[PDB]
This record gives structure tokens, sequence and C-alpha cells, in this order.
């Protein structure tokens, strides 16, 4: 078998919504508050997800079909699965020869005890390491990535979400697209397919943790303070 | 006041 007109398109969309929300420069990073070597990193990691957070707002616009849910479905997806997709794009600065994201700088390589200094600890950094250990060791290709992150984001099964049928529906539509691609286009990935669903399962453990950690941090004023406005309204409690 | 995410729009 070999891909559909439809599912092709599908994937080149997919992609290219990637290419223009994730820019492999990281030049962007200096305009963000400057890293600092209690909770020293907070100022420039809230700035750093912050930004993310905007660029996966675009990605998901460019979804095919996200762009004609209701405005509160997609705001509802995008709310409980930003810290996923964010873990899971991230993966593309992720190096495992450093264990860390090196993001075009120095000022910019963040291993693990940079996230300590913005209020997390290993009950989170640890499962998160070793997420993006067993994911850059899929070696996935790009359109794998992305239909990853699609299908993540185009979860039913999160809170708030309304037209649970149709939104069920697009994101088999991608699941399919997908299988058939590693079915079809890429050699010796004969169970691939089921490594990148329990990635997503993954991520679900890591969002619960982010948030109980999360909680902890925006309900003190002098934290919270050094979060954005829209980190705050997006990692919220308010409906 | 006001939610960013109408950044749908
Ligand atoms: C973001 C992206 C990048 C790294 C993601 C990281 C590295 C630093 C520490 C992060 C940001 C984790 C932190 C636990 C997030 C805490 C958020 C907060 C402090 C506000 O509760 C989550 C993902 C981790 C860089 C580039 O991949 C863009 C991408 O998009």
């Amino acid at each position: 078998h070999m891909l559909s007109d439809e599912q092709m398109q599908i994937i080149n969309s997919l992609v290219e919504a990637h290419h223009k929300t994730y820019d492999d420069s990281y030049s962007d990073f200096v305009r963000f508050r400057p890293p600092v070597r209690r909770l020293s990193m907070l100022p420039h990691l809230a700035d750093l997800v912050s930004y993310s957070i905007q660029k996966v707002i675009g990605f998901a616009k460019m979804i095919p079909g996200f762009r004609d849910l209701t405005a509160e479905d997609q705001i509802a997806l995008l709310k409980s699965s930003a810290i996923e997709i964010i873990m899971l794009r991230s993966n593309q600065s992720f190096s495992l020869e450093d264990m860390s994201w090196s993001c075009g700088g120095p000022d910019f390589k963040y291993c693990i005890n940079d996230v300590t200094k913005a209020g997390h600890t290993l009950e989170l950094l640890e499962p998160l390491v070793k997420f993006q250990v067993g994911l850059k060791k899929l070696k996935l290709h790009e359109e794998e990535h992305v239909l990853l992150m699609a299908i993540c984001l185009l979860s039913p099964d999160r809170p708030g979400v309304q037209d649970h049928v149709r939104i069920e529906a697009l994101q088999d539509r991608l699941c399919d697209v997908l299988q058939a691609y590693i079915r079809i286009q890429h050699p010796g990935g004969r169970l691939l397919y089921a490594k990148m669903i329990q990635k997503l399962a993954d991520l679900r453990s890591l969002n619960e943790e982010h948030s109980k950690q999360y909680r902890s941090l925006s309900f003190q004023p002098e934290h919270s303070m050094q979060l954005t406005p829209l980190v705050l309204e997006v990692f919220g409690s308010e409906v | 006041r006001h939610k960013i995410x109408x950044x749908l729009q």
C-alpha cells in the first residue's frame, strides 16, 4: 500500500505548520529574561514556556480541522495539552550526549539542575529526562514527531472537551495517517506506532506531576509574580 | 481579566 493524496496533504501541512512554529535558530531566546545560575531560573524558564505556549497555539491552528471545532473545544484541548506538546516539541533540542536541552547557546543549555532552580523536583525531572531519552532513542522521522504532537493535541479525553465525538474522529484520522506512514515509509518500524502511543501515556503522567508541582509554585505570590500572563492563564485552574 | 487564549483569533 501507499499513502493517499489526502493523507499526504495532512503530512505536508502538519510539517510546514511545525516549521513555521519552531525556530531552529532559537534566536528569540535573547528577548527572554536572562537565565541565572531561590528560583533564579523561574523568570527565564517561565519566559521560555510562555513563548512556546504561543507556538503550540500556532501549531494547533494549522492542524487539519482544528480550526473548525468550537472555539471552546480548541481552548480546552490547548490548555490541557500545552504542557505535553511542550515536553514533546522540546525533544528536538534534547541531545543525549549532554542529557540537556542545548539551545544554540551555552546560556541556553538547560541541565536538570537548572530546572530545579525554577521550582521543580526530581519527582518530575527524572521521569522527564527518561521520557526525552526514550523518545530521542526512537529516532523518529519529522512526520512522525509532528504527527505525534497533533495526535497528542487532539485527544478528546481531556477536561472541558465538549464535542468528544468529533475530536475523536480527527484524532483517529491522524492516528491512521501515522500508522500508514510507519508501515509504508519506515524501514524497521514494525512496532513503532505502539512505542509512540506509550509515549503519549508517559506524557499524561508527567502532566499530572507538573500540574501538582506548578500548583504549589503558583500559589505563592513570591513566584506567581515571576510567571507571565499567558502561563498563568493556561496552567491555571480558572474554567 | 480577559482571556488571552480569542491570541484563537
Ligand atoms: C520549551 C521548549 C525547550 C525546552 C523545554 C524544556 C527545557 C527546560 C525545562 C522545561 C521547560 C520543563 C519545565 C518543567 C517547565 C516548567 C514550567 C513552569 C516553571 C512555568 O512551571 C518542561 C520542558 C523543559 C527548548 C525548545 O525545544 C523550545 C521548546 O518549546
